[PDB]
């Protein structure tokens, strides 16, 4: 997110994230970004399902193809450089960037395609610099009659309106396989008592009873104690390294 | 690259037997003064094992990886450098790594173009692979490493590597020597990978005897001893 | 099968893509010239207009082999018969550049028109001199001699060229099959094809 | 009626009035299109009733532009040359109804007007906008029959007042000869300038 | 072929933003404006 480049329209990057606790909360709750939705899930209560991996695009787009950007949407920017399935496990988001993107004179470092022979499969990225032909009428690799180039640049001004200024849209996936999940939300943790009748949840140990010091030696590996009766009799807090 | 190198005699390898070695704590359970019972793959008592050597003559064969696998060493001088382990060991499919290094351990899933003959080269030259596509996963810690005796059990379960390890001194010549010591967990990883073939890794003298054995777990039930302390300090095998 | 209309609607967005950031850098520069004249502003302004004008005038070559009867639709046909227009090059070059440098003589001295009081002691131009005289006056004398010696001077050297100017116009009016300059301009107003909804 | 205001760039890079700087502009009201979101808003306005009335002509002959803003690049204009120009006009129309004053604190609640106040704004409009349609659609006829061809080409000149008599009902003061040229006292003349659009 | 017109039928609508559950058999008939955030809606809307 605070990076200082993006990537172009027709080639966009992609990073995978993994085994790491995603704190969603600073997504949300933010009101710097300008667009914030999410597709099959809800913005909150996110922090609370577990995936595997977690894909991040990022390009910058006009200010009206941001709509363009959807399952089922079609155009010219979303049919040939980004094209998003009909189902969608994410969120998509995007904000105004006319402070960075835009300069004095036009900023022609961005790319995109608008012309191509069909529109791209879901999830494809597409850096073909060829000279497109739509004449029956071979050019044999030269620009001429019916042979255009596809290929041609942005132009970003600190003077434009709102609806042309450059705006950064970065798309997250949580996809979900038959693998253990690796990325989750963070786990809320409250301060403990003792010496009182309170229902415990120690690291998905539910139980109820009362808490007291311990003189049992556990093993550094170990967690939790049993007697003979196998019930839970002793357990060491996930903070502090104490039995009680 | 990798060097291919024919200078070994060739040799039959000999057998030992695995006498109680072989026992890890089964769970993250606390127990004392408690004997326990408790049925998992275990690799059993008096089992019949092979016998390999390095140094003149040194082999790296491509041993399988069934249902688990019981490593020890009691070789001197960190001559063993680590494992790979996956189903093809090659650009197709992923495949599990584990160096010990100079400096630090390399965990990483990577297809790589693995070489026939995985060799280090004072100095060392890492020859094991040739390329790498995209790794899912990495992971640096502590090393694992008159004689040393490492002993290693590999189980890979519902898309988990497990790995247990003790360390304890040996002295003599003598292989796999009589006694009893638990394996405490060391290291979990939710990789999800199908494994069925590994192999060792070792280093070149210039260009020290090391010897190591290869067992194999199987589903037994066992009766396990639990001091006061909560160390195990005895077992059964209920089948023997 | 390659219908014509399929590579004239990429040679459309390509027209389109250049013409907006043409016009756009051109329509930014003009900005700074109404609010800001100088030598260097002018300069701009020329080269921008030249290089739009140049630009218009090829691609209204490039609409010429793509024909207007392969287009059915009246929104596209209107966009590519706006695109097609090309202008007084159609006639020899002899006869275009004695256009041009005719209308270079119209822009230049026209300009300077002046009166002659018939008292030395007040001299007064048409803006604001003049203006006052006829509009903000309530006598006679300044309105007959400001009529008389304003259309006495001007009309002289300025009318010759009105014929030619005209005989051109329609010898352009020809050249781009229109019957005379007033079928030129009564073209404006002409909708075929729409059906009752015409003039 | 629905519309909105000017874009945010208005506020900041308009200018409401002309720079101090030693920069001169000019100060006539000016409607620009620069395009890609882009719009600039130029007059050297004032507090008066005549520059009332073309702020909301400059305000509103602008939102034209927005409303066919999300039309292609080459169909982002006005349905022809005069509905552009009159859809401005209509809107200072309403800003000028006594009623529109009234409930904008311009005019005193009980303000009440009489008719013979309202005689001044008839004759004020029609002096203004509607007493030249005759001299304007009388012109153009002579420019019609001057371009089909109905005035001979050696009284080109001499009919312009010769019907003026019978039907322009204006009489000359002096003759003049053929040497002359009426129509080259103005500025719009040489430049070729439409006259049907006001009209 | 009764509700659904060629000219769009768009009098029916659903409740989406609740923030609770429902019991079995309720009635719900506020239209309050929904606040999915720590900032009051104060009855206008915007973030959350
Ligand atoms: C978890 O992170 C905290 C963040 O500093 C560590 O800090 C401990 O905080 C408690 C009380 O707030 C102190 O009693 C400890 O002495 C702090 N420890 C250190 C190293 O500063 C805490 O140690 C961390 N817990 C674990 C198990 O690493
Ligand atoms: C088991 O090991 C012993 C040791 O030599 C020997 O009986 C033999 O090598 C092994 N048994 C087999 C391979 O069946
Ligand atoms: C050992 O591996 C580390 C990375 O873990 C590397 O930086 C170092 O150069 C390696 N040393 C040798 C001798 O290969
Ligand atoms: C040499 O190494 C390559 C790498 O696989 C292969 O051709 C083969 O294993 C070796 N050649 C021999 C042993 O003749
Ligand atoms: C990683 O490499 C494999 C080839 O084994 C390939 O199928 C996969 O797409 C690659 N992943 C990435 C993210 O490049
Ligand atoms: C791994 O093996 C299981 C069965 O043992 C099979 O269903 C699965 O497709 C395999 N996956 C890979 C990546 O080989
Ligand atoms: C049990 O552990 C304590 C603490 O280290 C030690 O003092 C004691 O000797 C141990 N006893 C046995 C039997 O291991
Ligand atoms: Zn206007």
């Amino acid at each position: 997110f605070n990076a200082t480049r993006f990537a172009s329209v027709y080639a966009w990057n992609r990073k995978r994230i993994s085994n790491c606790v995603a704190d969603y909360s600073v997504l949300y709750n933010s009101a710097s970004f300008s667009t914030f939705k999410c597709y099959g899930v809800s913005p909150t209560k996110l922090n609370d399902l577990c995936f595997t991996n977690v894909y991040a695009d990022s390009f910058v787009i006009r200010g009206d193809e941001v709509r363009q950007i959807a399952p089922g949407q079609t155009g010219k920017i979303a049919d040939y450089n980004y094209k998003l399935p009909d189902d969608f496990t994410g969120c998509v988001i995007a904000w105004n960037s006319n402070n960075l993107d835009s300069k004095v004179g036009g900023n022609y470092n961005y790319l995109y395609r608008l012309f191509r022979k069909s529109n791209l499969k879901p999830f494809e990225r597409d850096i073909s610099t060829e000279i497109y032909q739509a004449g029956s009428t071979p050019c044999n690799g030269v620009e001429g009659f019916n042979c255009y180039f596809p290929l041609q640049s942005y132009g970003f001004q600190p003077t434009n309106g709102v609806g042309y200024q450059p705006y950064r849209v970065v798309v997250l996936s949580f996809e979900l396989l038959h693998a253990p999940a690796t990325v989750c939300g963070p786990k809320k943790s409250t301060n403990l008592v003792k010496n009182k009748c309170v229902n415990f949840n120690f690291n998905g140990l539910t139980g109820t009873g009362v808490l007291t010091e311990s003189n049992k030696k556990f093993l550094p590996f170990q967690q939790f104690g049993r007697d003979i009766a196998d019930t839970t009799d002793a357990v060491r807090d996930p903070q502090t390294l104490e039995i009680l | 690259q990798c060097v291919n190198l024919t200078t070994r005699t060739q040799l039959p390898p000999a057998y030992t037997n695995s006498f109680t070695r072989g026992v890890y704590y089964p769970d993250k359970v606390f127990r004392s003064s408690v004997l326990h019972s408790t049925q998992d793959l275990f690799l059993p008592f008096f089992s019949n094992v092979t016998w390999f050597h390095a140094i003149k003559r040194f082999d790296n064969p491509v041993l399988p990886f069934n249902d688990g696998v019981y490593f020890a060493s009691t070789e001197k001088s960190n001559i063993i450098r680590g494992w790979i382990f996956g189903t093809t060991l090659d650009s197709k499919t992923q495949s599990l790594l584990i160096v010990n290094n100079a400096t630090n351990v390399v965990i990483k899933v990577c297809e790589f173009q693995f070489c026939n003959d995985p060799f280090l080269g004072m100095e060392s030259e890492f020859r094991v692979y040739s390329s790498a596509n995209n790794c899912t996963f990495e992971y640096v810690s502590q090393p694992f490493l008159f004689k040393n005796l490492r002993e290693f059990v590999f189980k890979n379960i519902d898309g988990y590597f497990k790995i247990y390890s003790k360390h304890t001194p040996i002295n003599l010549v003598r292989d796999l020597p009589q006694g009893f010591s638990a394996l405490e967990p060391l290291v979990d990883l939710p990789i999800g990978i199908n494994i069925t073939r590994f192999q060792t890794l070792l280093a070149l003298h210039r260009s020290g005897a090391a010897a190591y054995y290869v067992g194999y777990l199987q589903p037994r039930t066992f009766l396990l001893k639990y001091n006061e302390n909560g160390t195990i300090t005895d077992a059964v095998d209920c089948a023997l | 099968q390659s219908t014509t209309e399929e590579q004239a609607k990429t040679f459309l967005l390509k027209f389109d893509h250049d013409a907006e950031d043409l016009s756009y850098q051109s329509s930014l520069a003009s900005w700074n010239y109404n609010t800001n004249i100088t030598d260097e502003n002018v300069q701009k302004m020329n080269e921008a207009r030249a290089k739009w004008s140049a630009f218009y005038e090829e691609q209204s070559k490039a609409a010429k082999m793509f024909s207007l009867e392969e287009i059915q639709d009246l929104t596209l046909k209107r966009q590519l018969q706006a695109l097609q227009q090309s202008g007084t090059s159609a006639l020899s070059a002899d006869k275009s550049k004695r256009l041009n440098t005719i209308l270079n003589t119209m822009s230049t001295i026209y300009s300077s028109g002046k009166v002659l009081d018939p008292n030395t002691q007040e001299c007064l131009v048409l803006e604001p001199g003049l203006d006052d005289i006829m509009e903000n006056s309530q006598d006679y004398s300044r309105r007959l001699w400001a009529w008389e010696g304003w259309r006495a001077e001007v009309g002289k050297q300025l009318r010759p060229l009105y014929e030619e100017y005209v005989v051109l116009e329609n010898e352009m009016a020809r050249a781009n099959n229109y019957e005379d300059y007033g079928d030129y301009w009564r073209g404006d107003y002409e909708v075929t094809g729409a059906g009752d909804y015409d003039y | 009626i629905g519309l909105p205001n000017m874009t945010q760039g208005f506020w900041d890079n308009s200018m409401l009035t002309e720079p101090g700087d030693g920069r001169k502009v000019v100060c006539h009201p000016t409607a620009w299109d620069l395009g890609k979101g882009d719009f600039r808003i130029k007059m050297c306005t004032k507090v008066t009733m005549d520059d009332f009335l073309t702020a909301h002509h400059e305000m509103g002959h602008i939102q034209y532009d927005m409303a066919y803003a999300t039309q292609p690049y080459l169909l982002r204009n006005g349905a022809n040359e005069g509905f552009h120009e009159a859809v401005g006009e209509i809107m200072s129309l309403s800003a000028a109804t006594p009623h529109y004053l009234k409930a904008l604190g311009l005019l005193p609640p009980d303000f009440y007007e009489d008719s013979e106040t309202e005689i001044n704004f008839l004759l004020k409009q029609a002096l203004t906008i509607v007493g030249t349609l005759p001299f304007t659609y009388m012109l153009e006829k002579w420019r019609w029959m001057v371009f089909k061809g109905k005035i001979p080409k050696e009284q080109w000149m001499q009919k312009w007042w010769e019907m003026k008599r019978e039907i322009v009902g204006v009489v000359e003061p002096l003759p003049h000869d053929e040497t002359y040229c009426d129509p080259a006292c103005l500025f719009h003349v040489a430049e070729d300038y439409s006259f049907i659009r006001y009209y």
